[PDB]
């Protein structure tokens, strides 16, 4: 039963932040358990959940959405992709819900769109670790 | 009437047959006794006649019936080897245990205390007790009720040596009121003033049973006659390897003098003619003789002069 | 829509002020004049249920004394009660009663607006993710909103991107977040009082600012979010029995790198402070975990040291001594065990966690420390209370 | 009926035995010093008095009956006790009744001053509560030591020597206290993405201490199995116990 | 002289628990202890072994003090139960005694072979019987010739066939010169093997010397059945004439009882007759002696089954 | 002489306790794994105060299981009572029995703290081989005395009971009270004084402990931690010098030895 990314609703929580996920711009990732599906208000705020150490061993999906196919202020459920294979761009002025702005692709060229437009680099979802989370997200919204 | 009816049992363990072919038959007020040295037919007769076996090969009958009814053991006492109680209650309390599960009165156990002369170490721990202490308490369960057959196994280990007279005592009364029992001992002489038959067994078979007029008439052994206060001992103990008697010299001034029973009233003439002993000893050929006798007869060769 | 001038108001003072008399009124209205007017108790400026009933464009406003019902409730048009313009600078919305399903205060692009000593309570029917937010700050610099009672509106005093404003001593109860912080820059909050609430504190992505004094009395699951704040300074907070309603964490620092948290008081909740993975090495010193059932939740195997200059915390289940009559405590205070830390890595150990040999795992950790993963511990704990006034 | 008269001798037998009075006390003592660092510092000093007679019933009920059937075959009185009128069923089911209600009366002086010293320190403990949570503690710590009791019964009968039967019941204790539940530990941790998280509820029933635990905790099973399978280990152990007997 | 027990009288707690005995023993003569009261019997094993220390008297070993360490490898002590050393083997427990006592080392295979344990050896005591420990608890005995040895009750729980071989060992070490001290309870049974008595009761003791000695001094009657005889007549019915009651048995005999002290002179009236033809003596035994004895002293006689 | 003729027996049948070399090679499968997961970690003061604990709990089991039934044992088996009739003293089978099971408690720490060398220098690499012997050359000659204190403790609980089942319970006392109860005592009287009793005499009372000797001795150079300490954090407070705390260690065995020869010289 882990195979089923669930949609999302307007009266929907984050798991951390616990506000509301619909009230904002850019993707939202989710995190399907089979035994209860948890979401999260931006993909930061799930990857900042996924590198601790109480859900590295935990067998869970992890669903991001596809930004190659969506418009960024309001993503459809839609194509919700698998986070694991995706390619998040750092480093965009765009501006996220809660982390730094992670937007993820699933084609790598429209990820390199994205990288040129705005002055990001492409990485893959093992090089995301603690230390380039609170790097991207200084960057973003300090000084 | 017998108590006791063993009718041609074999009981075996595995394939080695431990006791073979047994044929017993225990009397009305008869005194038993087993004496085995190297098999257990001496312990596996003890647990053929209680309930604690089955006959493989024959069939008991403990007054009449089967060893395991419960109308047997009601009216059957026994005395095993080296019992210790629990050490924790008392004399008294182990004794009115024991009388619950007899069915016994519980206005004897006042009585049998008193019968075995516990009455003054009563009310205090088992463990407080002596090894002869503890024998005076384990006869004094196998006497709750009415018993008809007693299995003294080693009745007079630790105790006293007057103890050990009134034991027999007791004993000796018992049978005169139709209490058939069985002894069961290694100390034989002290066993063969107060027993009626013996019944001399093997290794493996039963050899040879009967009083003990009958077994001094069926084996013949010799008779031996110790004479103290003699004059010298050499002048004698030199004559009588030439008379054709095994005698030795056994302090300053006293001889024994083994005969063979033809040789017997003259051996006697020559200590009251020649020479003047203080005091003249015969000794018959005792139990313990007899039994040395019937273990030569099957197997068992004898050790050296002093060896074991 | 009318306007203000469409009532009749009494000029006291003739400096454009006015003074509205007792008597209800009807409708939206709208100051585009720099009018200081003040009102008598009886101006029941009561809207129809429809538009934002006060509208301010312009600065240098002293509304004083009136009393809203029954604005709008569209969010999307911001339905407010008191709309204020970016043009309307230095407004001053002073002890008002405001009774309504939408914004209380909507503020936007404004400067050194106060909001004073006002009560705003907002709704009673609406399920908390309509009711509207009670003072609404979008990106305001300068603001001073002190001493309201803001009762029943969605997530309290909502601030977005307002660099340099003071929260002090306003009081906010049974609503979802108690004050809520997105991206405000150099902020400060004093001495509120947050009263059953969802959230406490919502701390979101916003740094430099300095929370202190403040007071969270029998909130629901989190006595005080931290999400993504630096440079911050968290002094003489008390946080006081967070029930479930989360399991209930007096403090949840989420991704906080540096700040200084001291002088605390988390008493009586489940969890007393929750420090994520990512969340490490800021200074943590002189605060009270007193009567919570499970201090500290730390999920890592990194050594953690809480106390800076060898003053450490004040532990209520710290079974210590204090030979050398100092404040300190002679022995280490390890808030986590090795078993301690397998439930929280493992849920299904807690079938097995009053079993013996869990029990006997928790005292071969004590006899033997090879087997101790480095954990939350603090050298020199405290032996008395350090918050000896926060208990008035 | 024999198997009260002698169930009568193991009372007397059992209440005079220096060994086990020392820990009857103790058990009595420690479930104070534990309800008076509950009061001062219901369910939540429950769950530590469970932790603690988890500890002491066991090792309570194998200091009574290690040497129940090897003690008596060394003492010489067991080939006695045979030749009077009773089974081998009633020798071993009136040491089950005597050693039975022993530790049936060391759970209501070890509860029974743990209870007062609750009802006495909470002010306002709410006592209704109390007689239930305590009557369903005192039944099921009699259970789990009567399930010990009869693991007694099968150590005791298969030893010859009574030194070598403390040897095993030392193993029982160790095996079915924490070494069983150590190697539930063990295995989650070495073992985490291939393990079945719902098996471990049922295999936590192999084990009498497990549910010991679970029936003092109110999960996939009802309560109702738990009390027909605490009463099968001593179902099943008894009767493999007097399997054990008859065969010596 | 080996034991030379001299005026001694132990007391402890002012108690006076021996009192006053002189037991001198013969170089070759094999005494007996039997106590059954007091504490006579244990408390004068002790006092001989020289790990007592006697109040009010001396005692005297082989001619020197009872606690030199010379006299003390001149004795071999059997006590009453003794499970040596239940995980050691047969072997080296016998030469763990053997180092101890000083012994050479090459006696522990020809007392391993003496006594008939050397197929039982090189086995670990927990496997051994009472009558194998009762036959290793002599073989430590033996070691390294024993001048004075000093049983407690050896044969307890051996097999009838060994109890005889251990006195016919006992009495090849009599004629080496070696005297030995039976401190036994089974008194029917050793009487055929010791020399002289030492019933010792309430302290005191009662009665010492041999056995002839033992009924001497107390008057007992003897059962002298003589079959075999003349013509069942006068003759039958003169010992009567003499001062007794002989019995006329019917099948040509005669039982006649007598005092022991005109034992002989009855006998040789009989027998100097040219028919006596295979006729039977019945001396009163130790144990009827023990029970003259102790009733003599303290005791009073039992009930009829009282104990 | 007659001590090592009685000294070859106990170091002869000591080894053949079952119970012994189980425990035994459980002293040396703990000491190896402890070892090693302290050379995992690197954590040098952490394996030091957790290899003291484990001879803590163990090398006062291994000598209270051999000697309680040394003098009682023999009394109720019937060998104590012939052995004084043989050419010896009582003081000789007493220091032979102290000598012969000195030698298995020597061993059985040998084989310990032997293989627990043996997975250090093989495995955490690197090492400092001369501070590596120096620290495990003072954890052999002071395991063995703390052995040989509970060793000189069994002697004086067998001489002073008069039964064998009554002397393993007082074994089981002594075993409980000097390794995890004094620790425990002298942890709740300084808890609840809150450290306000005796601010001088408390440090004194670890010299009433041979086990907490023990640990004050071998954790002399590696204090690393505080926590860990426990309620060894008083061995700071202690003024006495590191030769002291080996004489008070010796003086444990000397005054428990003399008081185990005077109660056997009435017994
Ligand atoms: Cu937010
Ligand atoms: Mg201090
Ligand atoms: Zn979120």
């Amino acid at each position: 039963q882990s195979l089923e990314p669930v949609a999302f609703h307007d009266s929907d929580e984050c798991h951390v932040c616990g506000m509301i996920i619909t009230d904002f711009p850019g993707p939202k990732g989710q995190a399907v358990e089979k035994r209860g599906v948890k979401k999260f208000c931006s993909t930061a705020e799930m990857l900042g959940w996924w590198l601790q150490p109480e859900n590295r061993l935990l067998d869970a999906k992890l669903y991001v959405h596809d930004m190659g196919r969506s418009v960024w202020e309001k993503p459809d459920d839609g194509h919700l992709i698998d986070a694991t294979s995706a390619y998040y761009v750092v480093g965009t002025s765009l501006k996220g819900a809660m982390g730094a702005s992670l937007a993820s692709f699933a084609e790598e060229q429209d990820a390199k769109a994205l990288a040129g437009m705005h002055g990001g680099r492409v990485l893959r979802f093992e090089e995301i670790d603690q230390a380039l989370l609170q790097e991207a997200a200084s960057m973003q919204h300090g000084g | 009437m017998n108590a006791v009816e063993i009718q041609g049992v074999s009981q075996r363990y595995g394939s080695m047959t431990v006791l073979h072919d047994l044929n017993l038959n225990l009397g009305e007020g008869e005194v038993l006794g087993l004496f085995g040295h190297n098999g257990a037919g001496k312990t596996t007769s003890m647990k053929l006649i209680l309930g604690l076996l089955s006959p493989s090969e024959g069939q008991v009958k403990v007054l009449g019936r089967a060893p395991n009814d419960p109308q047997v053991r009601r009216q059957l006492g026994y005395l095993p080897e080296n019992v210790t109680f629990y050490p924790q209650l008392s004399g008294r309390e182990t004794l009115r245990h024991f009388a619950r599960l007899k069915g016994a009165a519980l206005t004897q156990v006042d009585e049998l205390l008193e019968q075995v002369g516990l009455a003054h170490a009563a009310d205090r721990r088992v463990k407080t007790y002596s090894k002869g202490m503890r024998q005076r308490l384990g006869l004094a369960q196998a006497l709750l009720g009415e018993p008809r057959l007693l299995l003294l196994d080693e009745p007079t280990v630790g105790l006293d040596p007057i103890a050990t007279q009134d034991l027999y005592l007791l004993i000796d009364r018992l049978r005169q009121r139709g209490t058939s029992i069985i002894l069961c001992s290694h100390v034989l002489p002290g066993v063969e003033a107060h027993i009626n038959r013996a019944a001399i067994l093997a290794k493996g078979c039963l050899q040879a049973v009967g009083s003990l007029s009958q077994l001094r008439a069926e084996a013949g052994l010799p008779v031996r006659i110790r004479a103290s206060g003699i004059s010298e001992r050499d002048s004698w103990l030199q004559r009588w390897t030439d008379a054709g008697h095994s005698a030795r010299g056994l302090s300053e001034s006293s001889i024994e003098v083994v005969a063979v029973n033809g040789h017997k009233l003259v051996l006697l003439r020559q200590l009251l003619g020649e020479g003047e002993p203080e005091d003249i000893e015969i000794h018959q050929p005792s139990l313990e003789d007899l039994y040395r006798y019937y273990m030569e007869r099957a197997g068992d060769v004898r050790a050296q002069e002093g060896r074991l | 829509a009318p306007q203000s001038i469409t009532t009749l108001p009494l000029q006291p003072d003739g400096e454009n002020r006015w003074r509205l008399p007792a008597g209800e009124y009807q409708g939206q209205f709208t100051i585009e004049q720099p009018m200081q007017l003040r009102c008598e108790p009886g101006a029941v400026i009561q809207s129809q249920g429809q538009g934002s009933s006060l509208l301010i464009s312009a600065p240098d406003v002293l509304v004083e004394g009136c009393t809203l019902y029954e604005w709008g409730s569209d969010l999307t048009a911001m339905d407010s009660a008191v709309f204020i313009l970016p043009a309307a600078e230095r407004a001053q919305i002073s002890n008002n009663r405001m009774r309504g399903p939408g914004f209380g205060v909507f503020v936007d692009g404004t400067r050194d607006v106060q909001v004073i000593g006002n009560e705003i309570d907002g709704d009673a029917g609406v399920r908390s993710q309509d009711r509207g937010n009670g003072i609404h700050l979008f990106a305001v610099s300068g603001a001073r909103v002190l001493h309201n009672h803001v009762r029943n509106a969605r997530d309290g005093i909502y601030i977005d991107t307002s660099n340099g404003n003071h929260l002090e001593g306003n009081v906010i109860e049974d609503v979802r977040y108690g004050v809520h912080y997105m991206f405000a820059n150099e902020n400060s909050l004093i001495d509120n009082v947050t009263r059953r609430t969802r959230t406490g504190y919502a701390l979101m992505q916003s740094r430099k600012l300095t929370v202190t004094g403040n007071r969270s009395e029998q909130d629901q699951n989190y006595g005080i979010l931290m999400n993504y704040i630096t440079y911050s300074t968290i002094t003489g907070n008390f946080v006081s029995d967070v029930q479930r309603g989360g399991e209930g964490k007096a403090l949840f620092i989420y991704n906080s790198l540096f700040n200084t948290i001291e002088n605390n008081h988390f008493e009586k909740s489940s969890l007393g402070i929750h420090l994520t993975a990512g969340s490490e090495d800021n200074r943590i010193s002189g605060n009270a975990f007193v009567g919570n059932q499970q201090q500290v939740k730390y999920v890592a195997s990194r050594t953690q040291e809480w106390s800076v200059d060898g003053r450490g915390n004040y532990w209520s289940d710290y079974l210590g001594w204090d030979r050398n009559n100092d404040g300190l405590g002679d022995i280490a205070y390890e808030p986590n065990d090795n078993v301690d830390r397998l439930l929280w890595l493992y849920p299904q150990v807690r079938l097995l966690m009053n079993s013996p040999s869990i029990e006997v795992l928790r005292w071969v950790q004590r006899a033997f420390p090879v087997i101790k993963s480095p954990g939350v511990q603090d050298s020199h704990p405290l032996m008395k209370l350090p918050t000896e006034k926060l208990l008035t | 009926n024999q198997v009260w008269n002698i169930a009568r001798k193991e009372l007397s037998d059992g209440l005079r035995n220096r060994w086990l009075l020392a820990i009857s006390l103790l058990f009595a003592v420690l479930a104070v010093g534990i309800a008076w660092l509950g009061a001062a510092a219901i369910p939540a000093t429950i769950a530590s008095l469970a932790s603690l007679a988890t500890f002491l019933m066991p090792l309570i009920a194998l200091l009574l009956a290690y040497d129940a059937i090897v003690g008596e075959d060394e003492g010489g009185t067991l080939m006695l006790l045979l030749t009077y009128p009773l089974g081998r069923g009633q020798i071993l089911l009136g040491k089950f009744v005597g050693h039975g209600l022993i530790l049936a009366l060391a759970v209501l002086i070890g509860f029974g001053c743990a209870a007062l010293a609750i009802a006495l320190l909470v002010e306002g403990v709410e006592l209704g509560m109390l007689f239930w949570a305590f009557g369903r503690f005192m039944i099921s710590s009699t259970l789990l030591g009567w399930v010990f009791l009869a693991f007694a019964y099968v150590l005791s009968g298969k030893v010859n020597e009574k030194s070598s039967a403390a040897g095993l019941a030392l193993g029982v204790w160790f095996l079915f206290v924490l070494v069983f539940d150590l190697v539930l530990l063990a295995l989650l941790v070495l073992s985490e993405g291939k393990f079945n998280p719902e098996l471990l509820p049922w295999l936590l029933l192999l084990n009498p201490t497990d549910i010991y635990r679970l029936i003092n905790l109110s999960l996939p099973v009802p309560a109702a199995v738990l009390w027909l399978c605490l009463l099968a280990w001593i179902g099943v152990s008894l009767l493999l116990a007097y399997a054990i007997f008859r065969r010596r």
